[PDB]
């Protein structure tokens, strides 16, 4: 069986990887396959005389994002580097190892490039960082009548120069500021 | 100047025992020996992000170039954005982004090519196998392009007056009279050499390009920071292998082989050598770490100093007598043209 | 921790076994404890040099900024340095910058020679500003509009090289006594 | 302290099993009873623990009474109701306080919640209770009263009633890590789970019962293998079985004649179906594992003998045809064959 | 203030198993636990 994350015991060699059809060239006298770091890549079926890879099942982090527990109690959650279609599957099939389950309300899916987050939906305005997610993006805790949004953060303010080949500007006050290092 | 490393979240269970249970139970009892390593390795990603941080983010508002390019006869289409490129970049970013390559990207989502790999898997997907992962930098390489080009924008069309407080606008005939003031020779000579002045800026610009395609190798810090991060990377993958002085190399096998009570020992003996192993590992990422912190404060420093103003200390922001510097982003690095 | 022995009390695991056996169990508990003190000692050494840096900024910086003012940019705080006071805290200390940042501006006009008869005419220190109908000089980060004086604007040039240049007339107080 | 610790408790927030009175099925019992009851004086009065209930395995006795307990471990028949009706091969017998509270303060109302949690772990019968005068949310700690090692096999849990001329409360633990906040004075005012909700590990993670803004990466998570393939390699090349199991002119034990087994792969069942057989004592090798070890040479020899000397042939005997014809070693391994 | 110090070279092999081919052969089941070294003595040498 192929296309799934399947315990293997390929003639004594133990481990769990996704399987699937290759176009290696095994030369006839050949049966194991390995990398530069010498780990075991494509195994030619004994039986099927055919070429099969093996890939990590879905070797990932969580992590949960929330803003302070004395002003609310909601959550969501971000699967790191993996498309969320795999990790969504999985947990539709119950096979995920975390035994907690966040909700999934269709609003709540947003493909990033640091994996993908469930648990927000997503505005298309842009804001100030507050909570640092990953490859352009931030959340933050907003009054709708509360919950917890994706968007892109804001580089600043957007202004213009007013550039002329024979205009200048000059100050007319001046003001006196204390700031502060530690 | 180098500013920052690849980001890394290594693992302890999922590295040292490939899911086999009675292999975590017996890690479990060294205490929170490898939770240090985490800590540490989170604390390595923030001070990455930090650096960032520092050395571009000098503006709080983005300014924008005004629509024509003729600032007295001076040449900065070399420098400043081409609409053009769907990236948005300058000839000279492209260069250097051209110049360099990356063992691995990290925003990739690699997994799912893995198994569609065909030929030998890579090491993106080697080092993914045993619990490595690179996570993605916070900001992309897309804004820091902006940034930089806030700050070249501001720098051809205020001086340096936006550094210090409002942007006031002045002509760059008048501004490079002021620069060419501080180093003590009157704004007369420019006056009279304006054209000269000129053409020698413009040829200047157009051979440094020249001197940056045809070199072996000019960009050689950055290429350093990245094979040695890759480096390390495969040297830790590469010690799974190794036996340690037990019967076997892979726990998988080694369960499959013996039972508990006697392959407690084996167990134990391959739990060490993997513990110290990814000791090794954290520590040498630690020394790495606070070099480039070191590196991207003297690169925040330099461009504060001599990008948003000029500097009267000799040999800083090059060699010669300094009147301007413009800024160049560069992969895991920035790059002046003094 | 057990470190993969018997028991993690040294004491313990010595009223329970033959002393030979006992010494075997006693290592793993030392060199578990052993490894632990390598890591933190390594640990403190990395972080004392950390430190050891920010020591020497802070030095750097309580030398320029407090004895003396300094033209390094956003050095001495954001804007132009005026002056600065220590102050100090638990295992650190803490700076009070004083700096001057400008304020209100308003577009003018600008010129970069002023050719009266012949000869273009520059200021020593500032631009030269016209309101919209008189021309004048002026600082550069104060405005302080002043009539045109020889005193001010240093004659050398020929009236034809300057791109941009403008016309008016100069004073003297020399030809009027 | 916020002590975090790892053994076998109720699952928070989790169901449980909400009975009524007025026939009391024996529920299962894994990794743990949990338990809970509400009543206005008493209803309950004893307990049984166990596998089978009956006079085979051993089971459990607690059974209260108005002073004092009746804490055994015994081998009960059968009482279908006077609780027991067998005590041939029993002992552990303990005495006690008892383990019903109850207190009112001049009113019924006071309707006491009694909290059970007992657990078999390495043997050692820990007894826990709490009575507190659909179900309360302000926390309750337990209190333990004896600690006995009984040692035995526990499946099924069943609970007693009380005689009259709403309870049952009843859950299960499991091996889960819990993070539980004691008090200055050393109660349990407060505790939160590690695995049912991600504010929970959230908070696990760092130990604190107060999480500020922030994104905090917690655990790892894995796709567990869908099923379990095993593959080796192509089998073939069997041996001359039948050519020496059938052949037509088997030698006189004189002379025994020898067959040598090599290059094959053995195929067992040939051994199984042919013939009714008479007789099939194996001496080192278990007969039907057999197909799990692998042999470097083998012989077989065949020859025919009368009915006695079929059973004569045996490792250590005596006789005509044992030491005048055909002898074999004391420390043989192997398998006979006589039909 | 002080420049450059001086320049180390161990080498692993003789070090730990003078010259016996057992403590080699023993020694070379730890992995590549002794070119990591060497590395870093040379590049604190080219530093120097
Ligand atoms: C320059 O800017 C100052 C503020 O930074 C002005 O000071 C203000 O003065 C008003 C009264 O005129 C006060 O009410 C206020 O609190 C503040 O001190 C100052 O007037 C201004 N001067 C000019 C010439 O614009
Ligand atoms: C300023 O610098 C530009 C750098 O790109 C010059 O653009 C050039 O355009 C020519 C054709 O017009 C190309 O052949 C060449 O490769 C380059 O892209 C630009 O001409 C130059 N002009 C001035 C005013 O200095
Ligand atoms: C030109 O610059 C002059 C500054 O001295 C301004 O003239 C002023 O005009 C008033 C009366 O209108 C005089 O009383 C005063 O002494 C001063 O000269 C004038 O505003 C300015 N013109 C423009 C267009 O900015
Ligand atoms: C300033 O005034 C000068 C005369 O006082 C101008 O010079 C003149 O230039 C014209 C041609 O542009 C000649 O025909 C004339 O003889 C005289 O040389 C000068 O152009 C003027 N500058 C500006 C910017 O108006
Ligand atoms: C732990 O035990 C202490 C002694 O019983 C408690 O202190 C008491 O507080 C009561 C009032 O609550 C006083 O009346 C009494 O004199 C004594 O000081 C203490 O509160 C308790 N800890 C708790 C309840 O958290
Ligand atoms: C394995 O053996 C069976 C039975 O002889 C045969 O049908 C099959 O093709 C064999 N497979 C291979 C790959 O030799
Ligand atoms: C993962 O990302 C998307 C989302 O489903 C999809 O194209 C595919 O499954 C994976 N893509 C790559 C590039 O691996
Ligand atoms: C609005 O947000 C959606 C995603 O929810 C995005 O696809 C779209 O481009 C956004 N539009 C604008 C104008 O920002
Ligand atoms: C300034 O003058 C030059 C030369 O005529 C012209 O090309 C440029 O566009 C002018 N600047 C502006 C802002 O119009
Ligand atoms: C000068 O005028 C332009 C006109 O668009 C304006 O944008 C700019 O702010 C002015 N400069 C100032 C007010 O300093
Ligand atoms: C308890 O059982 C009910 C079914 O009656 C189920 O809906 C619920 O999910 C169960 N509890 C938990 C915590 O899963
Ligand atoms: C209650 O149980 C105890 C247990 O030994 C027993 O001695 C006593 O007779 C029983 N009856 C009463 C009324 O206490
Ligand atoms: C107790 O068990 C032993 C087991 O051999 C048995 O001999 C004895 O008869 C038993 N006692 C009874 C049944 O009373
Ligand atoms: C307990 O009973 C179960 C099922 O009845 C059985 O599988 C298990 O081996 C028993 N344990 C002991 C110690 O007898
Ligand atoms: C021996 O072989 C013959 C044919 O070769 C067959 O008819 C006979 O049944 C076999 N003997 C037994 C006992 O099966
Ligand atoms: C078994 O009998 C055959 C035929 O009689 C003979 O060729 C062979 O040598 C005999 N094997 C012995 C006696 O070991």
């Amino acid at each position: 069986v192929k296309n799934k994350c399947v315990n293997f015991n390929f003639n004594g060699l133990t481990g769990t990887g996704v399987l699937t059809k290759s176009n290696k060239k095994f030369l006839p006298f050949q049966q194991f396959g390995r990398d530069i770091v010498d780990t075991t890549d494509a195994v030619r079926d004994p039986q099927t005389l055919e070429i099969l890879d093996i890939t990590p099942c879905s070797f990932g982090g969580v992590s949960v994002i929330t803003p302070g527990t004395n002003t609310s109690n909601q959550v969501a959650v971000l699967y790191q580097g993996v498309n969320c279609t795999e990790v969504s599957v999985a947990i539709h099939a119950d096979q995920l190892t975390p035994t907690w389950r966040v909700y999934s309300t269709g609003s709540n899916v947003f493909q990033t490039r640091a994996g993908c987050l469930i648990g927000a939906e997503y505005v298309n305005n842009s804001y100030e960082c507050d909570i640092p997610i990953g490859a352009g993006i931030c959340a933050s805790y907003q009054t709708q009548s509360q919950s917890i949004i994706a968007y892109t953060m804001s580089l600043g303010a957007e202004n213009s120069v007013a550039y002329s080949n024979n205009s200048i500007a000059i100050p007319t006050n001046f003001t006196i500021s204390v700031t502060t290092e530690i | 100047l180098p500013v920052s490393m690849t980001k890394t979240s290594v693992d302890c269970t999922m590295y040292i025992c490939g899911d086999s249970t009675e292999c975590s139970n017996l890690l479990l009892q060294y205490g929170s020996f490898c939770t240090q390593l985490k800590r540490a390795l989170t604390g390595i990603a923030v001070e990455q992000d930090k650096n960032t941080q520092e050395v571009f983010a000098q503006v709080k508002q983005i300014y924008k170039t005004p629509p024509i390019k003729y600032f007295g006869g001076f040449n900065f289409s070399q420098i400043l954005p081409d609409p053009s490129k769907p990236s948005k970049r300058s000839p000279i970013e492209d260069l250097l982004f051209n110049k360099v390559t990356l063992a691995d990207a990290g925003f990739i989502k690699q997994y799912g090519d893995c198994l569609g790999d065909i030929a030998a898997r890579d090491l993106i997907c080697a080092q993914k196998f045993n619990g490595l992962t690179v996570l993605p930098p916070l900001l992309t390489d897309e804004m820091i392009a902006q940034y930089t080009s806030a700050l070249l924008a501001g720098t051809i069309t205020s001086g340096w007056t936006f550094g210090a407080g409002p942007a006031l606008q002045i002509p760059f005939p008048m501004q490079m009279a002021y620069r060419f003031n501080g180093i003590g020779v009157t704004q007369n000579v420019l006056y009279e050499n304006q054209k000269l002045i000129a053409n020698q800026f413009n040829s200047a610009i157009g051979k440094i390009q020249d001197s940056l395609f045809s070199t072996p190798s000019a960009l050689g810090k950055l290429q350093d920071v990245v094979n040695h991060n890759a480096q390390a990377l495969n040297t830790l993958v590469k010690q799974l292998s190794s036996k340690f002085g037990a019967i076997s190399s892979v726990l998988n096998d080694i369960l499959s082989r013996l039972d508990p009570p006697e392959a407690e020992v084996q167990i134990d003996r391959l739990i060490t050598g993997r513990l110290q192993s990814l000791q090794t590992y954290v520590t040498q990422q630690l020394i790495r770490a606070a070099e480039i912190r070191a590196s991207a404060n003297l690169a925040a420093t330099k461009m504060s100093e001599c990008v948003l103003g000029q500097s009267k200390r000799v040999d800083f922001c090059g060699k010669g007598y300094h009147l301007m510097s413009f800024p160049q982003s560069a992969p895991h690095g920035v790059v002046f043209l003094h | 921790s057990k470190f993969g022995a018997i028991s993690s009390v040294l004491n313990d695991i010595l009223s329970r076994l033959d002393p030979p056996e006992a010494e075997v169990q006693i290592d793993r508990l030392i060199t578990g404890r052993l490894q632990s003190l390598q890591t933190y000692v390594t640990q403190q050494l990395i972080r004392a040099a950390e430190i050891r840096a920010s020591a020497n900024l802070a030095a750097t910086k309580m030398s320029e900024c407090v004895l003396g003012q300094s033209k390094r940019v956003d050095f001495c705080g954001k804007g132009y340095h005026l002056m600065s006071f220590p102050q100090s805290a638990p295992h650190g200390v803490v700076f009070l910058h004083v700096t001057y940042v400008p304020a209100q501006e308003k577009n003018f006009t600008t010129a970069p020679a002023i050719c009266h008869d012949g000869k273009a005419h520059f200021p020593r220190e500032g631009v030269f500003v016209s309101n919209g109908t008189h021309w004048f000089v002026t600082q550069r980060n104060f405005y302080e509009p002043q009539i045109i004086t020889t005193d001010n604007t240093f004659v050398s040039g020929n009236c034809d090289v300057v791109i941009g240049i403008v016309n008016n007339t100069v004073y003297d107080p020399l030809q009027l006594e | 302290v916020l002590h975090l610790t790892q053994d076998l408790f109720l699952p928070f927030f989790s169901n449980v099993t909400w009975f009524h009175a007025i026939d009391n099925p024996v529920l299962p019992f894994n990794d743990g009873v949990y338990f809970a009851s509400t009543e206005k004086s008493n209803i309950i009065r004893g307990w049984i623990f166990g596998t089978t209930l009956d006079s085979k395995t051993q089971s459990l006795l607690i059974v209260n009474n108005a002073t004092n307990v009746f804490i055994k471990v015994c081998e009960f028949q059968f009482c279908n109701d006077g609780v027991y009706s067998s005590a041939n091969n029993c002992t552990f017998e303990y005495v006690s306080q008892p383990f019903l509270m109850d207190l009112e303060g001049k009113q019924g109302n006071f309707k006491n919640l009694r909290e059970f949690v007992f657990k078999n772990i390495d043997g050692y019968f820990k007894i826990y209770s709490k009575h507190t005068p659909d179900f309360p949310q302000g926390f309750s700690a337990l209190e333990p009263l004896v600690d006995l090692p009984i040692g035995i096999n526990i499946t099924r849990f069943q609970t007693l009633l009380a005689l009259n001329r709403a309870d049952y409360y009843v859950g299960y633990l499991q091996p889960r890590t819990f993070l539980l906040k004691y008090n200055e004075n050393g109660t349990i005012t407060d505790a939160v789970d590690c695995a049912l909700d991600p504010l929970s590990e959230t908070k696990c993670t760092l130990k604190s019962f107060t999480v500020e803004k922030g994104i905090y990466q917690t655990s790892n998570f894995r796709v567990q293998p869908t099923e379990s393939i095993v593959r080796f390699p192509n089998v073939t090349n069997l041996c001359p079985f039948h050519e020496v199991f059938n052949a037509t002119r088997f030698a006189s034990v004189y002379a025994w004649n020898r067959t040598r087994i090599s290059n094959c792969v053995a195929d067992y069942s040939v051994l199984y179906n042919f013939a009714p057989f008479f007789a099939f004592k194996c001496y080192g090798v278990s007969p039907t594992k057999l197909n799990d070890l692998c042999f470097t040479n083998v012989y077989a020899d065949s020859f025919v003998i009368k009915g006695n000397e079929v059973s004569q042939i045996a490792p250590g005997q005596t006789g005509n045809i044992a030491d005048y014809n055909y002898k074999l070693p004391d420390d043989f391994t192997g398998c006979v064959i006589a039909w």
